[PDB]
């Protein structure tokens, strides 16, 4: 209901910058790497499926983890523990029926105890100072989707996939804000399915132009093309389900001609 | 951590926790403390507290209760709020013999709509507006409180929890099982509360979901496809619903002047899409002369 669409868009645009993880954080992590993070995040995608969790939940969890790691140095043996707690918190915040803590202790093949997961939860809350209501690519996509004319849910499902793919590779996507990745995602989806471009209406709304999206778009397009060969594959599997009109089964465009 | 706070008395009980009045021994400030027990062994920090805190920190506005601090322990979690002196419900009951003066009704409704627009403009639903959760101070302020059921929403919304809003103040799109609901559900709550300030009794005191619908219908008319495109499709719509004629609004809340009736009528429009937004409400001619009287506690 548009009476608040602009006010909210404005707000998320302010807040995304306040809730943004610190871009070079992995360099300062002495024992973990981009590649460990990919693994963890990819696992999270898996957990999301098992428990039929919302995509929003995935995206918040990722946000939490990246923020947590921007100030808390963590050993690889404990990365999953952070992951688990983020996901739990994300579920609590976003889900109608979050899975119970016992279920979270389950999916970590008994690596951690309930008491640990609960303690870690408390520490993530303390570190993120309870600021959990963070803007996500999803929230941006969803608004952009109001500008398709007409809706094509092949496009919508395709954008969600691309968006989601970006969670996995902190290099390079950690340096782009959600609103911008949403931008690229939507444009790339739109182009692939229908051959149209980032609408003029979205220029007016977002201030972003094809020009301003180019950097991120290049990164994304490449990620799309190399998706079949990526080390992590949970998202591709997920996005074959009829639920998302098997969009992962679509061929990425060879060129963008920007 | 609480070394500095001095308990004065219990005030009551939340969507959880116990609430106390306390003073800060060093600054003299009077606060309300919401105390939540946690454990380990169980389910960790309750999602109500997670939401209430996270949302309440973003919502900083003069007609929204101020969350001042959050105190952690292993086992205990304390939410420190600004103290406010009573709630609307307590107030209305005290105003038994005299009624609440119209300039004060107007002030209170203006401020609630201010605070509610602020929530809505930051993608928050209150989902539990009622006199018990509207707090008033000794200087004319009234403030939204108890964000226990509040939630952050997206544009467009998706399906959120159904078991939502206290019965008497529940919007009909919820009672009818509609898969989406939004901001409009909070405005309906204000609508009801606005009528309740005037008449001092509750507008629709139903004791079940069916009784509650029937009360709405007998006042506003049974909605059909003309008043509300789509109703005859909704999950809990029944074609056997009695069809009641809409009652003339002057009869609904007799003491209201023409402007008041207009406002109230739009706040209770059945079709959520056409129902009024808090934002739009603040420009309504009802408020042309609004001031800010102090009440009498
Ligand atoms: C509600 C009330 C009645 C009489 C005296 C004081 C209060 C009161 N409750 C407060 C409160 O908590 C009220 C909240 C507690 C859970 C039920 C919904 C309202 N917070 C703050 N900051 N001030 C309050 N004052």
């Amino acid at each position: 209901v548009p009476d608040y669409h602009e006010d909210i868009h404005t707000y998320l645009r302010e807040m995304e910058v306040k809730c943004k993880p610190k871009v070079g954080y992995m360099k300062k992590q002495p024992d973990i790497t981009n590649s460990m993070r990919a693994i963890l995040v990819d696992w999270l995608v898996e957990v999301g499926e098992e428990y039929k969790l919302q995509n929003e939940t995935l995206h918040l969890a990722v946000n939490y983890i990246d923020r947590f790691l921007s100030s808390m140095s963590v050993l690889r043996g404990k990365l999953q523990l952070v992951g688990t707690a983020a996901m739990l918190l994300a579920s609590k915040f976003e889900e109608i029926y979050p899975p119970e803590v016992a279920e979270f202790v389950y999916i970590t093949d008994d690596t951690y105890t309930k008491k640990q997961v609960l303690r870690m939860e408390h520490l993530v809350l303390k570190v993120l100072t309870f600021d959990l209501a963070a803007p996500t690519v999803n929230q941006f996509l969803t608004q952009y989707f109001l500008h398709q004319q007409p809706a094509n849910c092949k496009v919508e499902s395709l954008a969600m996939f691309l968006g989601e793919l970006s969670l996995i590779d902190a290099d390079p996507y950690l340096k782009y804000l959600p609103s911008v990745i949403a931008g690229a995602a939507f444009h790339l989806a739109l182009y692939t399915v229908t051959g149209q471009s980032w609408p003029e209406s979205l220029i007016r709304k977002t201030g972003y132009t094809l020009e301003s999206l180019k950097p991120c778009l290049m990164d994304l397009h490449q990620t799309y093309l190399k998706a079949p060969q990526h080390a992590q594959q949970s998202i591709r599997e997920k996005y074959k389900n009829s639920k998302y009109h098997g969009v992962s089964l679509l061929n990425p465009p060879e060129t963008l001609n920007l | 951590s609480m070394e500095n706070f001095q308990k004065v008395e219990k005030i009551g009980e939340g969507t959880y926790g116990v609430v106390y009045k306390a003073r800060n021994k060093l600054t003299g400030e009077v606060v309300a403390l919401k105390k939540i027990r946690l454990d380990t062994e169980t389910e960790g920090v309750p999602s109500t507290a997670i939401r209430e805190i996270s949302l309440l920190k973003e919502l900083n506005h003069p007609n929204i209760v101020k969350l001042l601090d959050v105190i952690h322990t292993e086992n205990k979690l304390y939410l420190v709020f600004e103290f406010l002196h009573q709630d609307l419900k307590k107030f209305m009951d005290a105003s038994a013999l005299t009624g609440i003066p119209l300039p004060l009704i107007k002030s209170y409704l203006f401020q609630l709509l201010q605070g509610l627009a602020f929530c809505h403009s930051h993608r928050v639903l209150h989902r539990d507006l009622k006199p018990q959760n509207l707090l008033i101070n000794t200087e004319g302020a009234i403030k939204l409180a108890d964000f226990g059921l509040a939630r952050a929403f997206g544009v467009p919304v998706r399906t959120y929890t159904h078991e939502v809003v206290t019965l008497w103040y529940r919007a009909p799109e919820i009672l009818l099982g509609c898969k989406y609901y939004s901001t409009a559900v909070d405005i309906w709550s204000l609508g009801c509360i606005f009528a309740e300030m005037v008449t001092r009794r509750a507008l629709f005191p139903g004791d079940s979901e069916i009784d509650q619908l029937f009360r709405i219908f007998r006042t506003l008319g049974t909605p059909d496809e003309v008043v509300w495109p789509g109703v005859t499709s909704m999950p809990d719509y029944k074609p056997s619903f009695p069809k009641w004629a809409r009652q003339d609004f002057s009869k609904v809340v007799p003491p209201l002047d023409e402007d008041g009736r207009s406002l109230l009528s739009q706040m209770l429009h059945y079709d959520p899409n056409k129902r009024i937004s808090a934002k739009a409400a603040l420009a309504h001619p009802f408020f042309q002369d609004v001031t800010k009287p102090v009440p009498h506690l």
